Order: structure tokens, then sequence, then C-alpha cells
């Protein structure tokens, strides 16, 4: 999803693949919807 | 069958352009190819019908030429062409008819239909006058065979289904979780329920999945996706799988909350959306696989509180609901939709004549058998009688 | 009126292939009509509107013709062809204009707007282009004696109605048995219900039945059938008949088992579907049947069971319905769409200026009241202000 | 622009008219036509691409005319029109995608895509051939404003947004009163709450009213107007204004009575109808006001009154809601519809290639997000993608 | 594909017939077949493969004429036609074993493999040889439509199925009576059992009855038919249905008597036989019901009366069956033998490169799994593969 519609560049691509927190950090301070509702999703799934 | 189309677009042309008044030079091109229809055809005795009820009927062509040096039209003109034009055009429709009743298993894309058969060939070419509608076009490119596409305004591509699955049961139908969709047409109404309201599944979120398999793959597509599953929104009763018995069920609607749409090309994952109502895109895909997630709601009011107790009776059962529609898609193979009537035409010629039940197509040809099983040789005469009934209906309508 | 499809079509024609760059070639034989148009048409004063607030026009045409002898066209030509092609454009506005906003009880498809009676004039048919749209080409068919047909996305046949037929009543309301329906555009939603859910029912099956009568035949008509009719799925309070009291409404929804459609022509049945929801097809016929069956299910779960009592109390009201869509059809008499935008534009162009309430049609073109009583009068003028609107729409927009 | 249409016009009368057997009267002109075209095109170097993954790509132009001492065509001369319109199309098929993938805040209107830009020269007017589509037809009134529009049936004008007001509340929830909508698409479903059934309302009448703000004007709209807002009529509870806690909610669904329904545009009525359903029209329109009123029913049958109590419990909450479908209509400005797929395309081509997000468009093409801020800009920019689109979809499906 | 099979077939005699020492007599026509092919096939550039693991390749043919005037043919005349007739050799096998690793839901008949579609040109005719071996001449039949036959020594029109039924059955599996069957290849091996030995049965006669539905009707098939079913005549263990326990088969052959055979064509009598094995003749037949009788010995030795008793143990298990082989038969569509190795070939050549599991055929081309769903399409496609192999063998093995 993300990649189709925010076109990514190779570097910031293969740094989330990677799973690198600057490229992360980087998405969200952007505060892009698809980032932040996946980040919220993970912080929903740590319910108990 | 190309040859059969120029015959429907010059006979159109003929009953449209040739009228009274008409300067000669807004048809001098018409005129000189109706000509070389005429001649074309004159001697030619042609075979139509003999099949169910459709009466077998002998055409034979000798007619003149359409006059040349006048120029302006006028009735002694029209007149005479509306005489030729009568006869040809009855031709036509009864060869058309024809070749929609008769079916075939192998080779399903080549003509049947003796008078179709004696079109197709060699002396026939002179004929063509211009491929131009969507259908012929796209036959053209079958038989010269490339990327074919039609544009259709919200086809029927899925089977009719409403059915139900029970991950969770008991004789008592007491305290039930599942899924439970209707498909039909353009539509996937897709409701999963839960009666305890996620209380002890983890982190008190029920997952949801429906997987809807299409069986030719929808290109550029434009789909409408909404929340909250309409017939499946009202409290109702449904007879268990095995139908022995019934079990009743009282819906409260509940957001679906991170709702995810897939959509996939041969396990292909083509399109993701998450969370995104309104009007979406599919770019390719072949199986639309839709996730959604019953939340119990943390915080409460006393009312909803009640309405969803801790204990055991569940007397109102949650549900979270989706509504998929497919607005368009460009599809390869032909398919029946709500802005044509393509697929009414056949089996009003099917049926009008009684013709008996074929080796290929389904019995009464309903478009739900005949999708759920669409195999190659269904589509290919499926095809056949959907371009002969557009160079119908071109005329006859 | 065919001279001012004429005119229409050729100054569309115009408007498009007449541009910069384009080779002569191209537009050699629309050049030669549209000069046969100018001569037609020069010196000759024509008058529109006088009616409601359309402001009175007058008309009067010297064009030059335009030239040949270049090889390739260029800038200067489009701009005099334009200078020409605009005041033209503006004519045929305000004449469809004028003949949309007239009536008449006799003679309904002769002209009105004495400029289109004298287009009808002698000298005007020199003028005659072609005749390629379908409403012009419905037409002709129908000034001669020939077969029409118009092709139809949603045709809203059925008036707007909603009622009910209790063919069970009492004071207290409180034991009720009938249907309810919606007709309404081209959505059938009829819903049987039975507060008792058949108990007493001779066999536990009580039989619904509802007649739809269209107003005009249809022809060839995909119909999309569901069951479950939703918007009688869901608590009410409804009028009494007569409106005195408001009774209340609270359904369970079964399944309305054995269905069965019949399509009728003429009080014959032309076809019939037992049990086969999802696409079906009419291919001529006057009025639907519906009959569905409420049959109370045999076996029960406690819930079901506590849901239907043998006693007097019912707190709910077991229903079935069905839904029946007329995706599209074939009518040989004009009718509204939600494809086609010609009553919109009709009523439009009625109301902008306000033309008085005239003799045929009713007080604002409201469709529900036009086709309550569609008689063969105002189906004539309906036809005729279809066609202009046509005509119209082909340039201005 | 208009040279590129005139390169897919010709193109796909070319891969029409000229087939086999077809009399060279028939393809005269277009041969000529395609042969200025090989003239104008020959001798060329074109570059296309280098954005996203939409690879660099050059195409070289060295073709010969096709021939004209033939007076009937054959298959030797269908071979080399393959040969030469296949690459053709290819060609103008990459041309199409990037000018669709890119942008520009500013003169959008101009054509991005070198390759484009380089065919809006003056060596290429000469292939102008004629722009009779609707979407080159309203571009070139646009770019030299005459009044135009774009027909469209059921045009997704408003932005997807299921939403609520409470005009009374308490923290809670137990006696409510206001309004609930969905807008998405072209259907507006709004339904008016009311927990103690306008029980101490001025004359027991509680009034409704709901305002929808097009983003651009509809003109000669279609709508479809019935009661009962269908997404409103069974149980759900709601996330409250501020999201704390969670609200139930229990229709019972009267009818609403006295409801108006005013079509304006930039502030003055233009249209107003009362307690009329069924089709109607709204001839020039911005906004739409759905006033309705929740009357408590004077005469109560005991089963009604045992639901609507003086006390404050509630159990069952009285709702009165309408539905509003815009069939068709015609704006002035660009929309996607449910029968056109050129957003469909345009996404498609940007998400299969995965283009940066440029200075105008939102994300992905949300058509959501871009109808919701629809500035000229962004207007113009679709306008552009949309008509290259439309010229693309004349040869690639 | 015609084409090919001539190029194959024109290679084969110049293998066979240019050889030192033969006269010009007997080779003149065939020099001339290979004159006529090298004119034809120089300058031209095939391409072949490209598709899993087959390497692609460029073949270029530029290669000069044979000699025509020599009386007997000597040495330097066959090495010059030699280095031309390995690299023609290459060339084809590369063609077939690309061609047989290209499969298409659509249109299987007609050829794959982009060096082969252009063989299939106009060009390309004049190579036409002769169409001699049986494929090809039913593939000119079918091409030309009209009956087709296939001949075939031990066909395998049986789907490999070794399967049970009870129709007596209990939780020990102590008594039970029923049927087991092995169909496989071109056998059915049947055997009825009955535990009790008919004790109950009426007259002490138990009927037994198999019915085998071939895919594909034969023609004129000789059958030999013997009694006493080999396979299912011995101590055995077998799982049960559900596969949980595992029961006990101890058979004692008792004779088969009054068995009876019928070979039906589409549900009618096409053949019946009484009581006669040996060998027999299905004349024309699509199915075949096998039905004897288990027929208790009245009179028994003691041994036997040991054997069978009326109490409850029944040690030992009664048994009766049948053997049907189709030792040749004839087919209207392809099927794989014991005879040819077409099968194997086209199998061998997908598993050598890998080729990926394609569109229509099942994985690794397994002939049960192919056989038992032998869809039209499957038909078509495995008729193509199957002519390509067979041509392929007249060059390489």
């Amino acid at each position: 999803n993300l990649n189709d519609n925010y076109g990514i560049t190779r570097t910031e691509a293969l740094n989330l693949i990677k799973s690198n927190p600057n490229m992360l950090r980087n998405f969200i301070n952007q505060n892009n919807p698809i980032i932040r509702n996946r980040i919220e999703q993970l912080i929903l799934q740590c319910k108990l | 069958m190309e040859v059969l189309y120029s015959l429907s677009k010059t006979l159109k042309d003929a009953r449209d352009k040739i009228v009274e008044g008409t300067l000669y030079s807004n048809v001098s091109d018409l005129i000189q190819q109706f000509n070389q229809m005429i001649v074309t055809m004159n001697g030619n005795d042609f075979q139509t019908g003999g099949i169910g009820n459709l009466p077998i009927r002998n055409w034979t062509f000798d007619f003149g030429l359409l006059g040349t040096t006048l120029l302006n039209l006028d009735a002694n003109y029209v007149e005479t062409a509306r005489t030729t034009i009568e006869y040809f055009i009855d031709f036509i429709d009864n060869v058309c008819m024809d070749e929609m009743v008769r079916e075939s298993q192998r080779n399903g894309v080549a003509p049947q239909s003796e008078a179709l058969r004696k079109l197709a060939g060699i002396k026939f070419k002179r004929i063509n006058f211009n491929n131009s509608s969507e259908y012929i076009e796209n036959w053209n490119l079958q038989n010269r065979r490339q990327r074919t596409g039609f544009v259709f305004h919200k086809p029927n591509i899925f089977p009719y289904s409403a059915s139900f699955t029970l991950n969770r049961s008991q004789p008592m139908h007491d305290n039930l979780m599942g899924t439970m969709w209707l498909n039909a047409g353009s539509e996937i109404q897709v409701a999963g329920f839960d009666y305890s309201c996620a209380l002890n599944a983890p982190a008190n979120i029920q997952q949801f999945e429906h997987i809807v398999q299409l069986r030719r793959a929808l290109t550029t597509a434009t789909i409408t996706l909404l929340p909250d599953a309409e017939r499946f929104s009202f409290p109702r009763v449904i007879n268990s799988a095995d139908g022995a018995t019934t079990w009743f069920f009282n819906p409260i609607i509940l957001r679906p909350n991170n709702v995810e749409v897939e959509f996939l090309l041969n396990g292909q994952i083509i399109n993701t959306y998450q969370a995104r109502f309104g009007t979406i895109v599919a770019r390719n895909f072949d199986t639309i696989r839709l996730s959604f997630q019953l939340m119990r709601p943390p915080n409460m009011t006393p009312a909803v509180n009640a309405l969803f107790p801790q204990a055991q009776p569940f007397q109102h059962h949650a549900t979270v609901g989706l509504t998929l529609r497919i607005e368009s898609a460009v599809c390869e193979s032909v398919l029946a939709d709500a802005n044509e009537t393509l697929l009414a035409n056949v089996t009003a010629v099917r049926q009008e004549y009684a013709i008996p039940v074929g080796p290929v197509f389904p019995p009464g040809m309903n478009w739900t058998e005949l999708i759920t099983n669409y195999s190659p040789s269904r589509e290919d005469n499926l095809q056949r009688v959907f371009t002969v009934a557009s160079i119908r209906s071109m005329l006859i309508k």
C-alpha cells in the first residue's frame, strides 16, 4: 500500500524493509496515515 | 462473422443515411459499398433454421443495384432501397437468431449455422465494411489474438451465494461466532458476528476474514467500500448448516475497525487498502480478501453495558459488516452487465423458440450456474452468442 | 424535425471536424453539407420564443459559403467557420427550447413552435443529412409503421408508491397479516408479514402474493432478484390504512420458501422462475406476479421458540421479503432512466422560464404522476419533447 | 493534446476500417489522414518515461506510406498496416502513461511529458483529425470557453463522510436528539432521531435539517428521493463525540412528515419540493437543504403507546430518515462516475509504477480527499489526466 | 502446424532417400520439394525458446539448392545435403520442443511458439508436402471439421481408482456385503463380496452392479472379459471408508453366475452380453454396467458346508469377480496408450527444462488427473501437443 500510493525511493524502501529506526521515525515525523495507522494497530495489539 | 457484422452495419447505414432529400455526396461511398454488398450476395442461396421451433427458411438474393446518377435522393430512390433493405434485415435477423441458438463444445469460436459458415467463405470477404463496435473489435482482436478488453458497468461477476460459516457452534446455537455473506451481481455484503462480543477473545478482538474468488480477473476496476452491511443488520432466523434446526440472532451493528481489503491475482498481492472507505480502485485482481475485526468497546454507557453482559445469555449479538460494490471494471472475457442487453437478447431468442438444452450451456442460461463454472469452451460460446447479439441489436432493437 | 436533427448533426460535425490543420479531404463532404445548409437557410426569417419567459428572438441568415481552394485547413478558415457555427448553434438551442416548452392534446407528434413548422416546410427537406442516433432512428421507424425500441438502464417504469394490504386486522392491531410494498424507480420491494408466524395457517404455510401492473410493456429485461427485502426488515410505526391510529411493526425475517416469479404479457405466463434468485430475464412482460410463502420453521432452537409462541401476545412479527430490480430493459415507448438525461433536460428548460402548466403534462413534469396515467397523447408529446431534448443535447450542455 | 487525440483516433479508425476486402472508397479519406500522420511523424525522435518505475524508452519513426493504387484492400495490405499500427499504438500508450504520471501545481493544462510537449509544436498540427469524443470536445471548449458540461451517471460528487450531531445530549446518553448521516458517492442518507419521540417538542413536532454543500455545481441533475434512510434503521452502538464512551441507538422508524428539499445555487433557492418522492430534478444547484420533521403520532395503538412512554427510560428511540440518489447530472468540471473508468486508469497507471507524490494530487489519487479539496489547480490537472486517459482508452483496454 | 509436419516429413524423406548410389529417378520429386522448401525458408530469422530452462536459439537460413543434374547420386551430393539436413533437423526439433511446453486456456488448437506462429503464415504455405500420419490426418480433419478417429491399443481411458462400497456395515465389520473395484489403465477389476454368502438374500442370490463412466466414448473396442478378479481374491486388510479402523477380507471365490455386461452410449443399450466370457466387441459405448450375482451353492460337500455356516462368525468371506480389459479401441479424441509414446515425449520435454505449471494442465502432466477432468480446452491443447510430439518423433527419438 505505502509504496504504491506514496511513491518511495530505493533507500527509504530498503531501510523500511530492514526495519531501520531512522527511516521509521522519519516517516512518523512526516506523519503519513499508513504508518501512523499500523503503529497504532500494534500499540492496540499490546492491549493484554 | 465479421462479414455478418459488416452486413448489419451497411444495412443500418442504408436505413439511416439513405433518406429523402439528402445530398448524394453524403451517401456516395455508402451506396458504392451497398452495391458491392448486393452484387457479392447475388446468386448465393442460404438456408436458416431447423433447431427448436425456429422455422426453416430459404433466402435467395437477386436484386438490382441502387442508382448512382441521382444528385439528390427522392421518394423513388428511398422506397426501392427500403424494399431491398427490409428483406436484407430479415435475412440478417434470422441468421443471428440461428447462430445464437446453436452451440458447440469443440471449436466454439468458429461459426455454426451453415448460413454463417458459408458467409465465412472467401467469396463474401468483399462485404467487410468496418469493424468499429466494441464487441466486433474485441472479436477481431481475439481472432488476431491480442489483449482484448470489455468495459463493464456493474458486471455480475459474482455468482449468487448467500451463506455463512460458524467457527464456534453448539446445538443450542446460543453462543456463536462466524461470518455470513451475500455475493450477488456486483455486490459483496459480508458480516462477521459474535454473540459474546469478543469477551474471551484475545485483546477483546475477534478477527474475521472473507475470500471471494472471481472467475476472471477484472482490470482497472472502481469499487465502493462501505461499512455496516445492510442485509445482515436486522434480527433474523436462519436454518442450521445441516438443515435440521434453526437459530435466531439479533444484530447490534458495530464499527468494523482496522478493516483491510486485499486484491489478489493468483496469490499475488496486487493492491491493499487499510481503513480506507469510499471509492477505491484495483489495477488487476482475481480474488478479494476482506478482513475486519470486532473490537469490544472498552468504555461503555450503561445502556450498552446491559446490552453486552459478561454472563451467558447473550440476548443481543455483536456484528460488523462491509459492503463492496464493483461500480465498473474492464474484463478480458465477456460478462453480463447492468448496462448491456446481450445476455437478455440471447436468452430471449433461446426461450421464444424453446431450444433443447445444449451440450455446453446450462439449462435456460441461468447466469449463476453459467458463471459458477465458466470454463473456456463456455466462455468461447458465450462470446460468440454475445457478439451475434450485438450484431442483431444493431438492427432489431 | 428530421431537418432539425440534420442541422444539429451537421453543426456538431462542423464544430468537431473543422479544426486547424485537418486535411480538406477529412471534411470535404461535411463542407458540402454545410454549404447546402447555408444556401437553403439564407434569406429566411425565423422567430423563436414568445411563451413564458422565453424572449422573442428573430433570426436572419446571410452567410457566405466555406471555401475550398486550399489543401489543408488553417487558422483563418476555422475563425470564419466558428463565427458562423456559433450563431447556428444558438439558433438550434432556441428552436429546441421553444419546441420543448409546448404541448398539444390533438396531434402531439406534429411540430409545435412555428419555427419548426417552417423547418418542416417543403423547401428545407434539402437539408436532411442522416438519421443515426437512437432517438431519431426510433422517430423515423414510428413515423412509419415499424417496431421501435429504446434500451434503458434502470428505467423508472414504476410510479412511486409505498403501501400495504392487510388480509387480517383488528383494532388492537396485535395480530396482523398481509403485505407491504414499495415500488420506486426500477425497484420493487415487497415484504409479506404475519404476526402469528403461520401458526394457524393451513399446513403452517402462509401464502403472500403481489401483482405489479406496468403501464407499458417491457422487452428483454435483466432483473436482479434477491430475497429479504431490506426496507421492511426493521421496526416501524405505520399509520393505519384509513389514518385513524398507528400500529407497531417489529419484523423477524424468515426466508421466503418456494418463491415464484411469473412475468406475464396480456395475462399469459410468458416466463416463470421458481426459487432461482440472482440475475433472471423477462423477454416480454406487462405484469410481474411475485408469490412467496412464509413457512413456519418445523424445527426450532429454544431462542426461535421463545420468539414465536402459540399464545396471543406476538411481540415479534415474522416477515419474508423479495427485492426485484430491473437492471436494464427495452421498451417501445420513451421513459426516463438513470443513464439518460432527457427528462431532466426538458423539465429544466420548462421551469427555468416558468412555462404555464399545459393541458397534457402534469404540473412540474413529475414522473410519478406522468406515468401513473400515461395516455397515448401524453406518450406522443413526451416522445416529441424527449427527441427534441436529444437534438439540443447534441450541441448544448 | 488535440494532436495526441488525433493520433489515437486515426489509429483506432485504421485498426477498424482497414480490414481485408474493404473497398478503397470506404477508406480513401482515412488512408490520406494516415499518410499525413506518417509523413508528419517520420524522421523524428521521441523519448518517454523517466519517473518512478516507468522506464525510459526511445521512439524513432521511419515508415513507408500505405499504398493507394488498389481498388479493394487485400490481406497483404493489412499486414503492412499491422507492422505500422502496432508500433504506433505502443508509442501512443506510453505517451499517455507518461503524461498521466506527471503533474504541476501551476499551468497544469499545458502538457507535461516532453514527448507530448514536442507533439504540441507547429510541425504536428497537420495531424489534427477530428475531436469528437466528449472529453476532447470539452477540452477544446474549456480551453476557449463556451459553456461546457460532462454528463455523468451517478457521479461520486460527495466525499465519503458518515457522522452525527447531537442537538440534545447527556453524559450518560439516555435522552438524545439529533441527526446522523452518510454521504458516499452519489448517495445522501440522513436520519434524524429523537429518544423521546418529540414528547416535549413544540406541538410534538421536532425539526431536523441537513445541509450538503457540493464542491462543484451540478446541472440538470436527476435525483431519486425516498424516505427511510436504510443505514440508520437498525440498532447500533456509536462512539461518542469525544470518543470517551459509546452510546446505544435503537431506532423505531416513523415516517418523515412535510419533508422539504431545497436545491440552492449561490445562496438562492433554485428548486424546492415538498413531500415529493420518486424521481425529481435539480436545474442548477450547489447545495441541498433537506428539512424534515418527527411528529409524535396523535393516536397510538396499545403497542406504540407501550413503545413511547413519558418517563426517561426510553428503551426505543424514534427516528425519521431520507435517502437521496443523484442518478445522473451535468457538471462543468470533471468528476469520477460509476460508468466511466478514467479515474481507475489514472490511478492504476500511477500505482503500477509507484510515482512519487507530486505537488498537486493527493497520495494515491485518493478521490475522497481530492474532492474534499478541489482547488482550480487540482481541477485543471485532473481534467488533463482524465482526457489523456480518455485518449488512451480508445486504443488500450 | 501443417507446415511444421511437412518440414518434418521432407527432412525424414531426405535423410532416408538422399543416400550414396541412389538414382535421381527415386529422389527427383523429393529434390523438387526440398528446393521449394529452401527457396521459401531462405532469408528468415526464427527465435525459439524462452520458457522455463529451454534456451533461446536464433535460426537463420541461407542454404543453396540441391543439384538436379546427376544421373545417380554420389558422395559429395550427400555431404552437401547432410550439412543442410542437420541444421534443418535441429530447427524442427527445437520448434517442436518449444511448442510442446506452451499451453493456452483460450484457443488451444491454434499454435503457440512465435516461431511456429510465423510458420503458420501465408509465406510458408508452399511447404505443404504430405499429411499422412494418423495425428496430422486427424488434425487436418478437425480443422476441416468432420469425423476423426484414433486407434489405440490398451487405451488408458480409466483414471486410476481403487475403492469399495459397503451396502451392509457394522462398526465391528464382521458381516459386510458390497463391492470393490480397481479401474486402472485399460483394466476394470470388480469384485462383489458377501460375508454371509447370501443366507438371507432373496432366493440365496445376491445382486452386484458396477457402473463405469468413460470420460470419452470409445468405439469398435475389442474387450476381453474373464471371471475371478485376481486382485480381490486373497486375504487383505482394508481401512474403513473414513480411515478410522481397519477390517479383514478373507475371500472364497465362488463362481460369478449369470453375469451381464451392458455397453451403453448416452444412456441406452448398445451391446449386451450374458454369461459370455472371452473376447467380445463393444460397438460404440460411453459407460459399462457390470452386473453379476453371488448365488449360494445349494449342494455342498462337508468342506464347503464348514466354510459357509448359518451362524454368527462368518470366518471365510464369499466373493465373485470380473476382469475386463479393453484390448483395443477407437476414440474421437486423443488419449494415451501403451503402444504410442506421445505422452512420454511431452512429459519428458516438460520435465527436462522444468516448465512452470501452466494454466490448463495439472502439475506434472499426470494422466490420472488429466483424464478425470478432460475438459474441451484440455482436449484441444492435448491434441496440439500430441500432434507436435508425433511430428518430433519423425526425426528425434
